[PDB]
């Protein structure tokens, strides 16, 4: 029926938005960077996604044969799983959801928080001990990021009374929760930064440095859809950043010029925004050692973060400020 | 040659550059060389276009603009075909270089040479 | 111009979450005959039900 | 049906947890009867219940096994026994805790035969309907509190535990200091 | 337990992610350059000379080149000493320009690579004009200079030198005072005085420690006792204070070339004597005497009296030292080549002790092992 | 560790003198103004114009004393310019000249064989300022990339006929470089 | 073997070149002193992410080893360890005069004359250090070369 | 619920095409992380029981802050004591 178009038309244009956000974060490092991304395949480099599909494509499979081939195999399927059921929750405007679920702040968590498994069996299934390693730090990175990323949205569970992210839309009418809570908003933009392994916190992609990563063993179709799963994590954490302290879709200052826009148009707007912020801080900063960033998540966000559900409340209970 | 701007994005960024340029000259092989000075960086004010869309190489320059492209010499392509010597030389040819066998350079001792030398230094009884 | 030449992919991720959104919105429109709503409850749903109900006896 | 569905799989994970070679696809099994017994919450309609299942047992619990498991490297033949020996004493203690289900169920939950017309609709508790989640608060932060703070004890005793049982500072390492002068002052120096 | 990395090969004793040790193996890029020295003549090494230490080129010419004129006792040109040190100077820029930038993305950050790119290849711009290639330009030889400087090069150096002075303030401002660089960097690998002095190092790795050493100023081998230039030193020995004196000495070297620029004199660009320097080709066309020696020098040598010395000058590594034995023929007899990347892979051993795998490869970008020199 | 302690709680007391300087120093800890600073010259630099040279248009710039590819000249009149004094092989570094000659049927001196190896020589120059005659010289061309070994491997023919091609260049670049001598 | 299947393959060889020839992603092997050269390629200025060119640092995911600097008899067991780890779309540069046919150092022990008796090179990259210039040029004829692979023609007509 | 069926049809997709995209090239010890993981537990918990919490902050009064808050101070007691262990150090 509508339900697998509806599903389908959701899944697909993800992928081209994944594609199309890595050719992005190549052309904006490359002008960060005083040069020019892909130019040469294509008009600007639109076509050097197709390109770099195909070949993925038409290159030739190997097989590690680690006697652990099911586990090996399913890892990259498990985290594109979690990723596009991740994404089958996120509102764009009034009424464009699937599951109107009533506890979807909690069903993203908790998608997050299978996020591990994964990298963990990709990890333990290599024959590699070092890939065994680095999916391990990964892991416990992201655990606890994510512990960091539940307080926050505790402290967004706070300010609006409901549960779902159209009502908590809803009720970000009227300020977007970010002037109230920007050094929240910062919070939880550096969690979800450490939370996919992306800017500071890149741990994986330091292929180059000593810490290797979990990826090292994977053939090319493993590689791509670890990338992918990666990539459209990175975009749910955005729209997740958006709908949480930017109102989703809704414009500035209800003026109605502004309401012309149908919204959905906001929405991707912040989104965009919210990935020019990605690529730009993977861009302009170094990176953490990882009992760095460990000591980091564990010592300064935990303690900030309870901090500000606290104060939160305290605010919110004392005055007559409660929805 | 526009339409293959779509599909190429690097003709798209000379087609860009040569907005205000100006064209200080043509070749026989059909190259247009451009030159664009003022608010230019200094590494970008002459260019080439190829005027082979499909498959331009960076060997067609001829020597005698080969100069004034890579910023050797104010000498432009013309005063060098003046001065082009006589009495011996070649016409220019690119670096085909896998266009085939019977293009590209051989030794003489290759077998892939129409006529291979042997290489001895003694000349046998022969009876 | 050459910021927007490098912004460019980016809209695009913009234009594809524009589509999936309004993609998906108006096929549940033509399946069900209204924009979805999410405010829904119980009540939603037994109301909708009845209606559902009242229009077929009707017609 | 979904029902009946939902359980084989439970029980085929459950089964493949007792019986599994490698204490991995133990660990793996088990997520995935975690995950049938969360659909089962679903059909149910305890959402936050389905939920906190994922978020703790499917991801804390679960990461925790999977971690020691992974680390700890067992070997077969270290961890080995044939299971034939133990059928018939399985089967026996499995007859009879199963005469015991048949003996409650046949007294007390008597199954109902075949309705839906029948469904009387009150209305008035549907002007507001209360979620899960909602109701759970409420009771669990204002009238259960001691039963509430109870369990923070025992965290915190599992905490305190976990570290006077699996702690090991190193004894002679070098620790970086960020704090010192260069890195907060600076001042230049030259050879002259 | 030992976690083995594959040119840079190293073994690490690992406990509890902390380095106990680590071991590296070097000679992954050994091509018998000494070997090859001795069985050429003195031009026809002095290639070899521009291959070690590629990173720095020209560092290794001007010590090879005195060398052989202390063997050799020639007197060099005031336009050629200057000349020499201009481009030595601009030698040490894009040596520490390129180790701050490559130590900068093993740590992480990768957009000041490109920036100082752009400094190098305005430098390798420079290298090409006045001499034959971009990179291994074999411009300095023995008594002299291959060929003058071609004009308006001076003009170029001179807006290139202001460029770079903001370029300079730029990179350090990104850098220098960032919170993860100084937690990447500080209380790392640190290295006593005493232990540098035992482990023998030089340049910035031996200054870091703070004492107060420098091969220009102890032993002058150029205008350098005329260019009042300044040498920084580190209070306490660590990768921080390591890259902030090699940003003093980038800005240094600017002043050092500003002083050459404005004070070069006008004259001749190698040495007077033609048994030692090969004449120009209008003189070796036009005399007969200039015909022989042009002919006997790019056949044959100049003989170097039968002796041994070790010359010694401040690479931008550190002391970069070659030992000549000679025995009065064309070919040099014996040429050891002390490059300072040798002693400092040693020192990783005891530097990275204690530390864990991302403290190493920082020691490794601090200590900037070129392993060219260090195969040698 | 007692220094080092003590070193740092005397560091502490100095730069804690007063309310205004730790709230200063906590608050630029906490807001990170470095990180902000370096995201603004970041965007500086995303909006500032680019360097990238677009190849296979705009080419790098170069000098008349490059050392690209080797090459054999000829004298206006058509003879070729290189005696068979074997100056290039005696001073090659890397020993990539071959070179074998006999007397010519009018008596001249000229090489019967010269070959040159691009995958030995170093592109150094050396043969090219010992030539006494200017008759080898090292051309401008460098992109002269090969699929086979045997096509990097020149010899006299292919040198005379690059040096042929390239005459006009070589000849602008030998008069400019020339002056330099 | 007709004249529109003949068309149609050709199209699909076409589009399958296009797609290899616009996403090569080469492995630095940067031994000696033409890596540096290398990375200057890889520099602003002559960039050689606008072709498509990214560096893998594992090389299960490469298309093409660049093999930069010296090879070394104690180094040339790990180039063909690496090498052979690489998928079965496979190329390899030779940049160079080191890795073409031992350059400088020929006449030495512990030296592998070129690269090329150790793993099959398409292309050459003369130079000594070839120009940033040359070793695009190098690139672009790797591009050339593999435009002109009829894979889909060669397995229809076997 | 009646919504989660969207999410199960959702699943099968992405099994679907995530099937479909490996197919397609086929056509042609340490105890830190221990302690991590515990405090993993701990958190969750934390977050579990904070999400009814603050859903119904509105309907529970003061006693219900008060009653939240001192959890949170047993469970911080708990978090000083990880600090100061070194629990939480690398
Ligand atoms: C940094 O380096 C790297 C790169 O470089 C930039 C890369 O590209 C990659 C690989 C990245 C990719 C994005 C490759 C995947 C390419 C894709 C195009 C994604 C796949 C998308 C689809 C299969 C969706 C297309 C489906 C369509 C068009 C069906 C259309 C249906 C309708 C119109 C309705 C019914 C008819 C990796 C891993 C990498 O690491
Ligand atoms: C009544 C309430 C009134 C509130 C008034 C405002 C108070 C705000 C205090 C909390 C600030 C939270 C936001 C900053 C933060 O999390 O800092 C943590 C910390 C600050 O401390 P720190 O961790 O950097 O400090 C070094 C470590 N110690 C603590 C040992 C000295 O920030 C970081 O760690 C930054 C990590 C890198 C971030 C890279 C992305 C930056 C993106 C752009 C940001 C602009
Ligand atoms: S340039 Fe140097 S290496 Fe090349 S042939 Fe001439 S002397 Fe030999
Ligand atoms: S030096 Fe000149 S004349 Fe002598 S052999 Fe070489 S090219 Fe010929
Ligand atoms: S070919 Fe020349 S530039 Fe390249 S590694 Fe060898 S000596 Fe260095």
């Amino acid at each position: 029926i509508a339900v697998p178009a509806e599903i389908l038309g959701i899944i697909l244009p993800l992928l081209l938005g994944v594609a199309f956000l890595v050719l992005a974060e190549r052309k904006v490092m490359a002008f960060v960077q005083r040069r020019k991304g892909p130019d040469v395949v294509g008009s600007f480099g639109l076509l050097q996604p197709l390109a770099d599909g195909l070949k993925l494509i038409l290159k030739e499979p190997i097989s590690p044969s680690s006697a652990n081939f099911f586990l090996f195999r399913m890892a990259p399927v498990a985290t594109f799983m979690l990723s596009l059921v991740a994404w089958a929750v996120v509102p764009f405007d009034y009424g464009m959801v699937l599951s109107d679920s009533n506890i979807g702040l909690l069903y993203l968590f908790a998608i997050s928080s299978l996020g591990v498994y994964g990298i963990i069996t990709a990890g333990w299934s290599s024959n590699s001990k070092y890939a065994f390693l680095g999916a391990l730090r990964s892991a416990a990175q992201m655990v606890s990021y994510e512990v960091s990323i539940g307080l926050i949205l505790i402290t967004v569970l706070i300010c609006v009374g409901s549960c779902n992210l159209s009502e908590i839309v809803m009720a970000q009418k009227q300020i977007w929760f970010g002037i109230p809570l920007f050094p929240v908003l910062v919070m939880f933009f550096i969690s979800c930064l450490a939370e996919t392994n992306r800017a500071p916190f890149d741990l994986p992609e330091a292929e180059a440095e000593s810490v290797a990563g979990y990826n090292v063993e994977y053939s090319s179709m493993g590689f791509a859809l670890f990338f992918l799963g990666e990539y459209a994590n990175m975009i749910l954490m955005s729209g997740l950043c958006t709908s949480l302290s930017l109102g989703g879709w809704l414009p500035i200052l209800d003026l109605p010029i502004f309401k012309r826009i149908p919204g959905s148009i906001w929405f991707s707007i912040k989104v965009i925004l919210f990935l020019f912020l990605y690529i730009w801080v993977r861009a302009a900063f170094p990176r953490y050692r990882y009992d760095q960033l460990m000591g980091l998540g564990w010592k300064v966000f935990l303690p900030l973060s309870l901090a500000w559900v606290v104060a939160v409340s305290g605010v919110s209970v004392t005055f007559p400020w409660l929805p | 040659g526009y339409l293959r701007c779509l599909p190429d994005g690097n003709l798209l960024q000379t087609k860009i550059h040569n907005i205000g340029a100006t064209l200080v000259g043509v070749d026989k092989f059909g190259n247009k060389y451009y030159e664009k000075l003022g608010d230019t960086q200094y590494g970008r004010h002459r260019w080439v276009e190829y005027a082979e869309k499909s498959r331009y190489n960076a060997s067609q320059v001829p020597p005698e603009w080969h100069g004034w492209l890579h910023f050797i010499t104010d000498h432009t392509g013309d005063e060098l075909l003046l001065l082009k010597p006589k009495r011996y030389g070649v016409e220019h040819k690119e670096n085909l270089s896998g266009e085939g066998e019977q293009y590209i350079y051989h030794s003489k001792g290759h077998a892939l040479n129409p006529g291979q030398r042997d290489w001895t230094r003694y000349q046998p009884w022969e009876s | 111009l050459r910021w927007m030449e490098a912004v460019l992919p980016l809209g695009i991720i913009a234009g594809m979450l524009c589509v999936m959104g309004n993609a998906q919105y108006y096929i549940h429109k033509a399946a069900h005959g209204r924009p979805k709503h999410i405010g829904n409850d119980l009540w939603d749903v037994a109301m909708e039900r009845r209606d559902k109900k009242l229009h077929e006896q009707a017609a | 049906m979904i029902l009946s569905v939902l359980f084989s799989l439970a029980l085929v994970s459950g089964l493949m947890v007792v019986r599994a070679k490698n204490p991995v696809h133990s660990v793996l099994f088990f997520i995935l009867v975690f995950c049938d017994t969360s659909g089962l919450l679903l059909l149910l309609g305890l959402d936050f219940f389905a939920m906190i299942f994922l978020v703790v047992y499917i991801g804390a619990i679960a990461v925790l096994f999977l971690f020691v498991v992974m680390m700890f490297h067992i070997q077969i033949a270290e961890i080995h026994e044939e299971v034939l020996r133990y059928l018939p004493v399985s089967g026996i203690i499995g007859l009879i805790l199963w005469w015991e289900m048949f003996f409650i169920l046949d007294n007390e939950t008597i199954p109902l035969l075949p309705t839906t017309s029948l469904i009387y609709t009150v209305y008035a508790g549907k002007v507001r309907s209360w979620t899960n989640l909602e109701t759970l608060g409420n009771l669990l932060y204002t009238y259960y509190f001691v039963w509430f703070l109870v369990p923070s004890l025992i965290l915190l005793v599992a905490m305190i535990g976990a570290i006077v049982l699996t702690m090991h500072r190193t004894t002679k390492v070098k620790r970086q200091d960020v704090f010192r002068r260069n890195a907060i002052d600076f001042r230049r120096t030259i050879m002259r | 337990f030992t976690l083995n990395f594959g040119s840079l090969r190293l073994v690490l004793e690992m406990n509890g992610e902390v380095v106990e040790r680590a071991e590296p193996h070097i000679g992954l890029l050994h091509r018998g350059t000494e070997k090859l020295i001795e069985y050429k003549t003195y031009l026809q090494a002095l290639p070899y000379f521009d291959r070690l230490d590629y990173v720095s080129t020209m560092a290794q010419e001007h010590a090879y080149s005195l060398a052989v004129e202390r063997l050799l006792n020639c007197e060099v040109p005031l336009r050629a000493q200057y000349i020499r040190v201009l481009f030595c100077e601009i030698t040490r820029i894009l040596n520490h320009l390129l180790a701050l930038t490559t130590h900068a993305m093993d740590v992480g950050a990768s957009t000041p690579f490109l920036w100082a790119f752009e400094e190098r290849e305005k430098l390798l711009e420079f290298y090409e004009r006045v001499s034959g290639a971009r990179m291994h330009a074999s411009f300095i030889r023995p008594g002299g200079v291959a060929q003058d400087l071609p004009l308006g090069l001076c003009r170029d150096i001179d807006s290139f030198t202001q460029q770079f002075a903001s370029r300079i303030d730029e990179l350090e401002e990104m850098l220098t005072g960032n919170r993860i660089w100084k937690q990447r960097l500080v209380d790392i690998g640190t290295v006593t005085a005493q232990q540098a002095k035992d482990w023998g190092f030089s340049g910035v790795m031996l200054r870091g420690p703070g004492v107060c050493w420098d091969l220009r100023r102890a032993a002058p081998y150029d205008v350098y006792d005329q260019l009042d230039f300044d040498v920084p030193v580190g209070t306490r020995g660590d990768c921080y204070d390591r890259y902030c004196i090699r940003i003093e000495e980038m800005r240094q070297s600017m002043r050092i070339i500003w002083q050459c620029l404005n004070k070069i004199p006008s004259g001749m660009i190698k040495a007077d004597d033609r048994k030692l320097c090969p004449p120009s080709r209008c003189r070796m066309k036009l005399s007969m005497e200039s015909s022989i020696h042009h002919f006997e020098l790019y056949t044959e040598g100049f003989s170097v009296p039968a002796s041994s010395t070790y010359t010694a000058v401040e690479a931008p590594k550190g002391e970069f030292g070659v030992f000549l034995v000679s025995n009065g023929s064309n070919r040099p007899y014996r040429c050891k080549i002390r490059a300072p990347g040798f002693a400092h892979l040693q020192g990783l051993d005891f530097m990275s002790k204690h530390h864990m795998l991302a403290d190493v490869v920082t020691i490794i970008g601090t200590q900037d092992i070129v392993f060219g020199e260090v195969d040698r | 560790t007692k220094l080092e302690d003590e070193q740092r709680e005397q560091l502490a007391k100095e730069i804690s003198k007063d309310w205004s300087s730790v709230f200063e120093r906590s608050i630029n800890t906490l807001f990170l103004t470095e990180m902000v600073r370096g995201l603004m010259l970041t965007l500086k630099y995303f909006f500032e114009t680019k360097v990238t040279i677009n190849y296979p248009f705009e080419k790098g710039p170069l000098s008349p004393r490059f050392r690209g590819e080797h090459a054999l000249r000829r004298y206006p009149t058509g003879e070729e310019r290189c005696i068979a004094c074997k100056l290039c092989e005696a001073i090659c570094p890397a020993q990539a000249i071959t070179i074998e000659a006999e007397e010519r049927e009018d008596g001249s001196r000229r090489t019967t064989r010269y070959d040159i190896d691009m995958t030995k020589c170093i592109y150094c120059g050396f043969c090219q300022e010992a030539c006494p005659v200017d008759a080898i010289v090292e051309g401008p061309n460098f992109e002269f990339a090969t699929e086979t070994h045997e096509e990097l491997l020149y010899d006299k023919e292919k040198l005379l006929e690059n040096g042929d091609r390239w005459e006009t260049e070589i000849a602008e670049n030998l008069r400019s470089e020339s002056l330099y001598r | 073997v007709s004249k529109a299947a003949e068309f149609v393959i050709s199209k699909v060889d076409d589009l399958m070149n296009w797609a290899r020839r616009g996403s090569i992603w080469p492995m630095t092997f940067g031994l000696a002193c033409c890596a540096v050269e290398m990375m200057h390629t890889g520099a602003a200025r002559y960039d050689l992410d606008r072709f498509g060119i990214i560096f893998r640092p594992s090389p299960r995911q490469s298309d093409c080893m660049i093999v930069a600097g010296t090879l070394t008899n104690k180094m040339a067991p790990a180039l063909r360890k690496v090498y052979d780890q690489m998928p079965e779309p496979r190329w390899v540069i030779s940049m160079g005069s080191c890795a073409n046919g031992g350059g400088y150092y020929h006449y030495s022990y512990s030296v592998v004359r070129g690269c090329d008796r150790i793993v099959p090179v398409d292309i050459y990259v003369p130079g000594c250090p070839p120009t940033a210039e040359a070793l695009l040029y190098g690139l672009l004829q790797l591009q050339k070369k593999i435009n002109r692979r009829k894979d889909f023609l060669h397995w229809w007509t076997k | 619920m009646l919504e989660f069926a969207p999410i199960c049809i959702y699943l099968v997709i992405s099994l679907l095409v995530s099937l479909i995209l490996l197919g397609l090239p086929f056509l042609f010890f340490d105890i830190r992380f221990y302690l991590v993981s515990i405090l993993f537990i701990i958190f969750d918990l934390e977050v579990t029981f904070f999400f009814p919490w603050a859903v119904s902050l509105n309907k529970i009064d003061l006693f219900g802050f008060w009653s939240m808050m001192a959890f949170l101070l047993i469970l911080t007691i708990g978090f000083l004591y990880e600090w100061k262990r070194g629990a939480l150090d690398w």
